């Protein structure tokens, strides 16, 4: 839902990565978001037992 | 062909205050809801301006 | 006719620019203008307490 | 025994795209590397492409 100025092809956020860009042929504005994300954590009893 | 419009050099030239003003995109791209930090060579605020 | 014009000079310093949630600039501050101003653009805050 | 903290969940990237503007036209390349008459040093030409 950006709405670039037409001299604007590049958004960034506070951590200057990338986060919106317009496509050159369509000129529609896109979103960049991350694929991972999450955390993972494991339980084990003990390798010399199970 | 030009004939001079003024016989008179100068008058002395008086100042008010640019409140705030004079203030320009320093790149082009696209930020929301950021305060940015930026050094250019911009107008001092509350400066003399003729 | 009725016409003024004004001029003002440049000069190298830092600034502190408030961003819209539409990308526009809102405000921003100087940086040297007075220690209040100072302190405003060393702790990225437009209110100081 | 215990609970250990491991690495974050990864998800691949499964393609590969790329996007670049509409263009045909091929850039001037016999006009500014093969010129029959170049600028001077002192007043050297300078051309968009
Ligand atoms: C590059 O190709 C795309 C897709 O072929 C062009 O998108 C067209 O844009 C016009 C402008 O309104 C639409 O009327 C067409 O319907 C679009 N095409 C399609 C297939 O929907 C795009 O314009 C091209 N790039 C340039 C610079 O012209
Ligand atoms: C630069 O101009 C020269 C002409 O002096 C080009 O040389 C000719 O190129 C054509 C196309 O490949 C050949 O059929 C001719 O045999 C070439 N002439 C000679 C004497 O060999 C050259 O190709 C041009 N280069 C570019 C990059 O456009
Ligand atoms: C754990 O396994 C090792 C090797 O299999 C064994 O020597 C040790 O006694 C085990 N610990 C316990 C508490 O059974
Ligand atoms: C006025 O214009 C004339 C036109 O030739 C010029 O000769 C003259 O120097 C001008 N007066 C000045 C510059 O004071
Ligand atoms: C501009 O300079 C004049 C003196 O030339 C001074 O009286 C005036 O206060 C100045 N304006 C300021 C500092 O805003």
């Amino acid at each position: 839902n950006k709405k670039f100025l037409p001299f604007q092809q590049f958004g960034r956020d506070i951590a200057d990565t990338t986060d919106a860009v317009r496509d050159p042929q369509t000129l529609e504005i896109l979103d960049i978001t991350p694929c991972s994300f999450g955390g993972v954590s494991v339980i084990t009893p003990g390798t010399n037992t199970s | 062909q030009c004939v001079n419009l003024t016989t008179r050099t100068q008058l002395p030239p008086a100042y008010t205050n640019s409140f705030t003003r004079g203030v320009y995109y320093p790149d082009k791209v696209f930020r929301s809801s950021v305060l940015h930090s930026t050094q250019d060579l911009f107008l001092p605020f509350f400066s003399n301006v003729t | 006719g009725a016409a003024a014009y004004y001029v003002g000079y440049l000069q190298p310093r830092t600034f502190l620019l408030k961003y819209n949630e539409n990308g526009t600039i809102t405000d921003a501050v100087d940086c040297a203008l007075d220690p209040l101003s100072e302190t405003k653009c060393t702790l990225k805050s437009f209110t100081v307490e | 025994k215990g609970i250990y903290q491991t690495s974050n969940f990864r998800v691949q990237p499964t393609e590969s795209i790329v996007r670049f503007p509409n263009i045909t036209n091929l850039c001037p390349f016999g006009e500014v590397f093969n010129a029959t008459r170049f600028a001077s040093v002192y007043a050297w030409n300078r051309k968009r492409i």
